[PDB]
């Protein structure tokens, strides 16, 4: 588990910050 | 004179479906239609535009036909079919215009009073504004010309319409667009006028290079009124000049720093308008 | 021999000339002749349109045999589709006499299409743009297309009560339209609301620049003096009940993120192209 | 026609492909179904390239629309479960303004990434899901993710 944990955290890393780039994406053309 | 020119946008595509039209060729078949337009004012106005059968040998351009009969009928159907609507000019889809040119319109000034070339680019590599038109003078020279007689250039803009707009703007869904993106449109002026500036020097380099050595005219045409736009080359840096910026920039730059002033403190109000409603209902949820 | 999920092809001057038409005719049904390419037995294809004269009955067909002639002989011979008019502010549905001429075509040419439309229901944004398909009724209970896919049934839009109100689904059948683009007339439309180097190098004034951020600052001071009076005001009194209170000449708040927002965008523009205008020249 | 490749389908038959292609080449609606899924559907992972070649470069002219969508699903088959050359046809469909070629494209990339949890075509493909314009490519572009994500299959409702 530990090694799995930190494997993934990292996993839980990237596939987070797509959501935030994601958001952004969204909100733009919401404006739009 | 006519000074500006005002072009719809169904004309510019009612010339590229008629270069679609005998665009089977494919080597060269140069496309001219009638331009139909307003006595609007000294500006004149563009509305509507139709094709003529037109064909052209590739050595000694003296040969080439335009329709009068087919002209006279259609004209008249469309005259029949619309009376506001009036001859004006005329049009080709040469990217760059050519020698024959002149002929054309020496031509058709029988039916309009100047029957005004239009210059289309259904292929404008550059992203400028494309389809520009002249109108043919005479400039006899001081070398003897018995008559100078050469094409003007004259300003013109894109026309607009309640219903034309509509029709359009619909269609432009198709791609995004940032009409109201505040403080982008500008940032994409400058960017395109900057670029429009290093694509005329390149030219204009890529023509005084050719000229300067080898094989070129070296007439008096531009070689001094070009010299004269140096001429004017404001030597920016210089002692009172600093006092022209210094005096108004921190002047703009105060009221941007009273802006960003207010926008923070309203920025601020949210935080204690959210912090309130969430706790005090968390408080009272609990 | 049996309907499918047919499709509308257009031209772009097709729409053009349409909205033109009809809005020249507002006050009244605008007719013309729709004319194109019969691509398959499950698509058309729209690619020119014109209209004729009318004091609706058309006058003179020698208009026609002429038009259509001249029009062989510049460009090329095509071949005629279907036909157009308006409902102006109407339902966009077939009329009485509207459907009177669809026998009359349907038995000269089988897919034979009406157009609606209506320059008055269209907004800048989007257009109200129609067109009908007649059907027998002799097989009002025999079924009529096959439905062998979902695009022109499950897939499309949903009929409007207007012109439900009159045919729906009886007299005719409704019908897809899309928009097929050159790239040639696609990259040029793409630009059309760009300007010279001109525009995004000049320098309005600093007079007139000067002189309006002098007058927006003025009032927004004042703007400041109710929203002083507005923000501690805070009466307890739940927070929609503000919101009754708040249409009347209520503003503060508003105006406030607006006249920065300005005071913005034009401080920042004028300062810039004025350095560029300095870097880059000279 | 269209089950004869399905059928064909892992055997990779050149000469089912050979009459298979001029089926293709009719110029017409009633023969795009007749060649357009079965001559990708024979060669199936083959990634032959003048396969690819031939797809696409006749969905570029036609005037139909069954002969472009059948064309659109064997361009998206030919590459089977690459991730890694299959990239440039995912730029070139995408960046297409086609509204059945990018959403051909768009189908594509889930196949050349059959569940393939790369966080990288994550980020343009279900950006484009943003972005993207045409309803179809649309759809199916948020259609590519479970196609993209046996590796993780509880991300999906989460996303
Ligand atoms: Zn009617």
């Amino acid at each position: 588990d530990l090694y799995s944990r930190y494997k993934k955290l990292q996993q839980e890393l990237e596939f987070l910050e797509v959501q935030e780039e994601y958001i952004k994406d969204e909100q733009k053309n919401l404006k739009k | 004179a006519v000074q500006k020119v005002v072009v719809h946008p169904l004309v510019l595509l009612s010339v590229v479906d008629h270069f679609n039209r005998i665009g089977k060729v494919g080597n060269q078949k140069r496309v001219v239609g009638v331009l139909l337009g307003s006595w609007q004012k000294k500006v004149l106005d563009v509305s509507n535009s139709f094709a003529v059968p037109f064909d052209e040998d590739d050595k000694d351009d003296s040969v080439w036909f335009l329709d009068h009969d087919y002209l006279e009928n259609m004209y008249g159907m469309f005259k029949k079919v619309n009376a506001r609507e009036r001859i004006v000019g005329w049009y080709h889809t040469g990217p760059k215009l050519h020698k024959n040119d002149i002929a054309i319109n020496e031509l058709m000034k029988r039916y309009c009073p100047n029957s005004v070339l239009v210059i289309i680019d259904v292929k404008p590599k550059d992203l400028g504004l494309p389809t520009e038109a002249y109108i043919s003078v005479e400039e006899v020279h001081d070398d003897g010309t018995p008559t100078s007689k050469t094409f003007e250039h004259v300003t013109s803009e894109i026309g607009a319409e309640e219903a034309e707009e509509v029709g359009v703007e619909h269609l432009l869904r198709d791609i995004k667009d940032t009409t109201v993106g505040t403080l982008s449109q500008r940032i994409t002026n400058q960017v395109h006028g900057l670029k429009g500036l290093n694509s005329k020097l390149l030219d204009i380099r890529s023509y005084l290079e050719k000229v300067a050595t080898g094989k070129l005219p070296i007439n008096h045409q531009i070689i001094y009124q070009l010299q004269d736009v140096f001429n004017l080359l404001p030597d920016v840096s210089l002692q009172e000049f600093v006092k022209a910026f210094y005096l108004k920039t921190n002047d703009q730059m105060v009221v941007v720093y009273l802006a960003s002033l207010i926008r923070s403190v309203v920025a601020l109000h949210n935080l204690i308008n959210n912090k309130i409603a969430n706790r005090d209902a968390e408080k009272k949820e609990g | 021999a049996v309907d499918t999920a047919e499709q509308v092809y257009i031209s772009s001057l097709a729409l053009l000339k349409m909205l033109k038409h009809g809005r020249a005719g507002v006050p009244m049904e605008v007719m013309g002749l729709m004319l194109g390419e019969f691509v398959d037995d499950y698509t058309v294809r729209v690619i020119d349109v014109f209209a004729m004269p009318q004091s609706v009955e058309a006058v003179d067909p020698v208009f026609q045999a002429k038009m259509l002639d001249m029009l062989k002989q510049t460009g090329r011979p095509e071949m005629v589709v279907g036909w157009y008019h308006s409902h102006p502010g109407f339902g966009c549905w077939l009329s009485g006499v509207d459907i009177n001429t669809q026998q009359s075509f349907e038995a000269l040419s089988e897919r034979a299409v009406a157009v609606v439309v209506d320059p008055i229901q269209s907004v800048k944004g989007k257009v109200v743009i129609d067109a009908f398909r007649l059907i027998n009724a002799n097989m009002m209970v025999l079924g009529h297309e096959p439905r062998q896919t979902t695009s022109n049934l499950g897939h499309l839009n949903k009929p409007s009560i207007q012109a439900l109100i009159h045919g729906l689904n009886r007299h005719y059948y409704s019908i897809t339209i899309n928009y097929r683009k050159n790239e040639l007339e696609q990259k040029m439309l793409l630009n059309l609301h760009k300007k010279s180097w001109m525009e995004g190098l000049t320098l309005q004034d600093y007079s007139e620049h000067c002189k309006h951020n002098e007058s927006v600052v003025k009032e927004m001071l004042e703007l400041a003096k109710n929203y002083n009076k507005a923000v501690e005001e805070e009466d307890k009194m739940t927070p929609e009940q503000l919101a009754i209170k708040n249409v009347g000449k209520q503003d503060p708040k508003r105006h406030l993120e607006e006249h920065v927002d300005v005071l913005m965008t034009s401080n920042i523009v004028q300062c810039l192209a004025a350095m560029l205008d300095t870097v880059v020249f000279k | 026609s269209l089950g004869l490749g399905l059928a064909a389908m892992g055997t990779a038959r050149q000469d089912v492909y050979d009459l298979l292609k001029t089926n293709l080449y009719q110029d017409d609606a009633v023969t795009g179904e007749a060649a357009g899924l079965a001559l990708g559907l024979v060669m199936l992972g083959s990634k032959n390239a003048q396969a690819i070649e031939d797809m696409v470069g006749y969905a570029q002219e036609t005037q139909h629309e069954k002969i472009l969508r059948g064309l659109a699903v064997g361009i998206a088959l030919v590459m089977y479960g690459r991730m890694e050359e299959a990239d440039a046809l995912i730029e070139s469909l995408c960046r297409d303004k086609d509204p059945i070629l990018r959403r051909s494209g768009m189908y594509t990339v889930a196949m050349a990434y059959c569940g393939s949890g790369n966080n990288k075509a994550i980020r343009r493909l279900l950006h484009v899901a943003v972005s993207d314009v045409n309803d179809d490519v649309r759809r199916a572009a948020v259609e590519s993710l479970g196609f993209i994500l046996f590796r993780t299959p509880e991300q999906c409702p989460s996303v």
